[PDB]
């Protein structure tokens, strides 16, 4: 059992869902129609991949997922895409009118008209679970749906499912692919509203992913397709422990125990390696030491920040492929005596390691090379607060003049909600500052 | 889908309106019969935005043609793509305003307006999800200026939760010898500032200068001016008509362009009149603005730019970054990332590559100051004011309209002098 | 010890229910407050348009009362 229900909200969440679920299928040898020849237990089973896939009597493996967007054009592509047979039509939920890059419309005006339906469809999945573990919510900070509707959903989920764990994969905005000027507003409002209702959130800086595609894959102008295929690999690495089993396999919840010292401090920094082209990876084997050392190159992080100017509260290493503990321990020992790694005084400095012998997988016609081994580091650093700082600065510049605020007020919101949210972010920045100070 | 209901009022409105439909119908690849004969599916991806699909795959423009004189009505029906328009959507009076703002707004138009709303209502009720209305008209006349602003208030009553867009043509003594125009404009602006969400400032003073000084056309016809308008209107609607990401609907455009509700008057631009750096420098040049205003006399609150044709997205991104750095003082710093760029693979007709510009600049006040200067020159003498008061109007409504536009100018000035700290 | 063991698990249930409770109420409060504000904004908008109609009736009336 221990099923995980994925919820994909808005364009970003949906399209990333396509990349993730396409990648999951290839890893588990599941076909686009949902059949899985290697699975002999027809109609059901308690295997590891059943945490993400339910089974029908006809042998179809169906994603435990729901796609939600207040406009249809993005999900319509899923309904007619390569993996259309994969999803039951009720898993794909659409409205007729989007939130127009407005948190208010996504959370109140338009969102309230579909929230009940969504929760009903989620309940239908949850009732198929013999031991539901929690939810995985994919969404953007910038969009009106990803911002507004998500926060509404997270609140409702806390009511309908109590303290059932709820993880986030948040798409932190970047100017290279931004869609709206008010994305800073939507970002702060969602972070504030979702904070009490989220147990752990993995932020993905689009600019970080943008730079990695330009730098490491030599893509002159990365599209959402380029970004998502890279993102899906990080997501796959993080969920690999849930979808597979093994001796040296460590469950994601165990990492989460180390990654969250306090409830509000639940934003781990993700760093993935190796990201390399087929051209460069040819006749070039990246050892365990090389990819592990790459986890401490800030150019490989999912979020733009400098851990070297911050303090570690946790450091987790999620390996997959041809990796053994011996090579890991050696690589870690070398790194500790050569890198700017410093922990806060109130936590142990031991790196927590997990290994999934299942090697990495790549989607056909992709830019990523197929490597024998990969790694994703999940660290809890104070440096991630820089991401909050950059967003909060842009928020303050506009709100000082109350620019674009009328679009929110017109939809029923109050200026008190803006100030309330900003104060919470200010406290959050202060919290990350306090945890770094040495003990008395 | 997401349908837009088009409306064209008055002579000027129907002229540019007809041309607007001629150009995009060619881009989407449909003939005056309403049949599709294109080659790319991208032409029909979002065709429903401006067209109604009828029996036998017949695409009918979701347009409503209006005027207080039946003359222009035959012009459209006789002109090209005249057989494509819906016959019932033709709504015509027998009056003729004669450049009086009161007749169109209170008297003559107030009688014909209901029969227009019936057509608006019939069109709207068949929309899967109506996003709003776009109006083409002039502000110097009587019908387009008067009745055009009446319809807006009336439509906004029945459709208050929809976006109201307008392509307002500004008057200029270089094109029209009509003397009373600065009244109709001011009275129109008094309305547009209150009841529209976004207004493209098409300026005849600018259109004239372009044709004359740049294109080298002495004594330019309206056909010359409209070739600029049609190219402009085709550009600023590209994001609405083809599958895209940036400003794909009227609301998302307004959200990104309008930081304050009253400040929704954009100055469009077009280029050329090449390589990527050339296009980028031209579209930001004052010579290429369809509003007689120098952007270097103020600051950009927001900017939207579309590049059309096959080009390197890398080069476009680098140049758009380059301009913002070299001209950083002309972008308000208290709105980060206020410049957005779009790219459409399909170029316009004739051009291998082009670029359209939409800017919310505080330098727009130069346009409203020109009108205000011409207005007060007439109003101080009460010149021809009896033509207005005779229709039941008051001297106050002229005063209120004047001061309201004076506020708009000062408000554009306020946020121009504003700083981060 | 047995008594304490009961008080702990009872405290866990209490706090969990309180979080669900406060979350449910805090939400219902916001959706209600948002409904009032948005309606009041649309209500005000129409009222200003209603005043334009009334003004137009006064203009047309004023015309025929000058003949
Ligand atoms: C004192 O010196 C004069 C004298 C006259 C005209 C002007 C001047 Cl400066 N000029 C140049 C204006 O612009 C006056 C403007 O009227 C226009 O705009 C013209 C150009 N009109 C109405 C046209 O239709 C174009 C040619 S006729 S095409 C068959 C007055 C300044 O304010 C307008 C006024 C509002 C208008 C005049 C009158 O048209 N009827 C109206 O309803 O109002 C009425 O129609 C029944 C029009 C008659 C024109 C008159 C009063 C002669
Ligand atoms: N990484 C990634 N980011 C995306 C993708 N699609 C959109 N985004 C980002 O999402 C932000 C805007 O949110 P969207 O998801 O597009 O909007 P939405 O959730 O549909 O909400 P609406 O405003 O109602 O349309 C932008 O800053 C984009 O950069 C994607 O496919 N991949
Ligand atoms: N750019 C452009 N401007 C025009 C065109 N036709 C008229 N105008 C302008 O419109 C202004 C007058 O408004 P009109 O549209 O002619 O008036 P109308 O809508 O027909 O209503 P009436 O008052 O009854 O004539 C003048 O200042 C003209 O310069 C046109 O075809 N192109
Ligand atoms: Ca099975
Ligand atoms: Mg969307
Ligand atoms: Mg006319």
């Amino acid at each position: 059992m221990r099923e995980c229900i994925s919820i994909h909200v808005g364009q970003a969440g949906v399209q990333i869902g396509n990349a993730c679920w396409e990648l999951y299928c290839l890893e588990h040898g599941i076909q686009p129609d949902g059949q899985m020849p290697s699975d002999k237990t027809i109609g059901g089973g308690d295997d590891s991949f059943n945490t993400f896939f339910s089974e029908t009597g006809a042998g179809k493996h169906v994603p435990r997922a729901v796609f939600v967007d207040l406009e249809p054009t993005v999900i319509d592509e899923v309904r007619t895409g390569t993996y259309r047979q994969l999803f039951h039509p009720e898993q794909l939920i659409t409205g007729k009118e989007d939130a127009a890059n407005n948190y208010a419309r996504g959370h109140y005006t338009i969102g309230k008209e579909i929230i009940d339906l969504v929760l009903d469809r989620i309940r239908k999945l949850a009732d198929q679970c013999t031991g539901l573990q929690g939810f995985l919510v994919f969404h953007s900070f910038g969009g009106g749906t990803g911002s507004g509707f998500t926060s509404l959903l997270m609140e409702r989920l806390s009511v309908d499912y109590g303290k059932k764990s709820k993880l986030e994969f948040s798409i932190y905005p970047a100017p290279q692919v931004s869609t709206a000027v008010v994305e800073p507003y939507n970002s702060i409002l969602t972070t504030h509203t979702t904070l009490e209702h989220s147990d752990c959130a993995f932020m993905v800086d689009n600019e970080a992913i943008y730079d990695i595609c330009r730098r490491n894959l030599d893509i002159e102008r990365p599209t959402y397709t380029n970004l998502n295929r890279l993102i899906s690999q990080i997501v796959s690495s993080i969920t690999a422990s849930l979808r597979f089993d093994g001796a040296l396999n460590v469950d994601l919840t165990e990492f989460q125990t180390n990654l969250v010292p306090y409830p509000r401090i639940h934003f781990p920094l993700a760093t993935y390696a190796p990201v390399i082209s087929a051209e460069k990876a040819y006749h070039e084997q990246l050892s365990v030491a090389e990819i592990t050392n790459a986890c401490f190159e800030p150019a490989n992080q999912m979020v733009k920040c400098d851990p070297r100017h911050g303090k570690y509260m946790a450091c987790c290493l999620l390996y997959r492929g041809d990796v053994v503990p011996k090579d890991v321990n050696a690589a870690i020992a070398t790194i500790k005596t050569k890198r700017s790694i410093q922990f806060v005084d109130w936590c142990p400095t031991g790196f927590k390691v997990g290994i999934n012998y299942q090697p990495p997988t790549v989607v056909p016609g992709g830019d990523l090379a197929k490597v024998q081994r990969a790694v994703c580091m999940l660290s809890n650093t104070t440096a991630i607060a820089e991401a909050w700082a950059r967003l909060d600065h842009k928020f303050d510049l506009m709100y000082a003049k109350r620019a674009f605020v009328h679009w929110y007020v017109g939809e029923g919101m109050e200026e008190g909600e803006f100030s309330e949210a900003r104060e919470d972010m200010a406290a959050l920045e202060k919290d990350y500052e306090e945890v770094g100070v040495d003990s008395v | 889908m997401r349908e837009i209901v088009h409306i064209q009022a008055g002579q000027c409105g129907n002229q540019i309106g007809a041309k607007f439909w001629e150009v995009i119908s060619d881009e989407h690849g449909i003939d005056p019969t309403g049949s599709y004969h294109g080659d790319s599916d991208l032409q029909l991806e979002r065709i429903n935005v401006y067209y109604n699909e009828a029996t036998g795959n017949k695409y009918v423009p979701r347009a409503i043609l209006v005027d207080l004189e039946p003359g222009t009505m035959d012009s459209v029906r006789s002109g090209p793509f005249g057989q494509i328009f819906r016959p019932d959507n033709f709504v015509f009076g027998q009056s003729g305003a004669g450049n009086n703002w009161a007749k169109g707004h209170y008297t003559e138009g107030a009688e014909l307006v209901d029969s227009v709303l019936d057509v608006v209502r019939k069109e709207s009720e068949s929309c899967d999800c109506l996003q709003g209305f776009q109006l083409t008209h002039s502000l110097g006349g009587g019908t387009g200026s008067g009745m055009g602003t009446l319809l807006i208030s009336k439509i906004r009553e029945e459709y208050p939760d929809r976006i109201m867009n307008t392509f307002s043509v500004m008057p200029s003594p270089k094109v029209s010898d009509t003397v009373v125009e600065p009244y109709n404009a001011t009275l129109s602006v008094h309305q547009l500032v209150e009841n529209t969400d976004e207004t493209y400032c098409i300026d005849n003073e600018a259109l004239y200068d372009i044709c004359f000084r740049t294109l080298k056309l002495t004594t330019p016809t309206y056909g010359d001016l409209n070739h600029l308008v049609s190219a402009t209107m085709s550009g600023v609607t590209t994001c609405l008509r083809f599958p895209g990401q940036l400003n794909a609907d009227l609301r998302k455009l307004a959200v990104n362009m309008v930081p304050f509700p009253r400040l929704h008057f954009f100055m469009p631009g077009f280029a050329p009149l090449l390589t990527v750096p050339e296009l980028t420098q031209q579209m930001f040049d004052s010579k290429n603005m369809m509003a007689a205003c120098d952007p270097r006399h103020g600051r950009y609150l927001t900017v939207a730019a579309i590049f059309r044709g096959r080009m390197s997205m890398k080069e476009v991104d680098e140049q758009m970054l380059n301009v913002q750095n070299k001209n950083s003082s002309y972008f308000v710093e208290w709105i980060p990332n206020n410049v957005k760029t779009a790219v459409c693979d399909i170029p316009p007709r004739g051009l291998k590559m082009s670029a359209t510009f939409i800017g919310n600049s505080t330098a727009i006040q130069e346009l409203f100051k020109r009108i205000s200067e011409q207005f007060t020159a007439m109003f101080r003498r009460k010149a021809f004011l009896h033509w207005y008061t005779g229709e039941g109007m008051d001297e106050m409504e002229f005063t209120e309209a004047e001061s309201n536009m004076n506020d708009l100018v000062s408000e554009y000035q306020q946020y121009q002098d504003a700083t981060a700290d | 010890k047995r008594e304490h063991e009961r008080e702990v698990i009872q405290k866990a249930i209490e706090e969990n229910n309180n979080f669900i409770k406060m979350a449910k109420e805090k939400l219902a409060q916001k959706m209600e407050s948002n409904k009032e504000n948005r309606e009041a904004h649309l209500a005000a908008m129409l009222e200003r348009l209603q005043e334009k109609d009334k003004h137009a009736e006064e203009v047309r009336k004023n015309k025929e009362l000058k003949e």
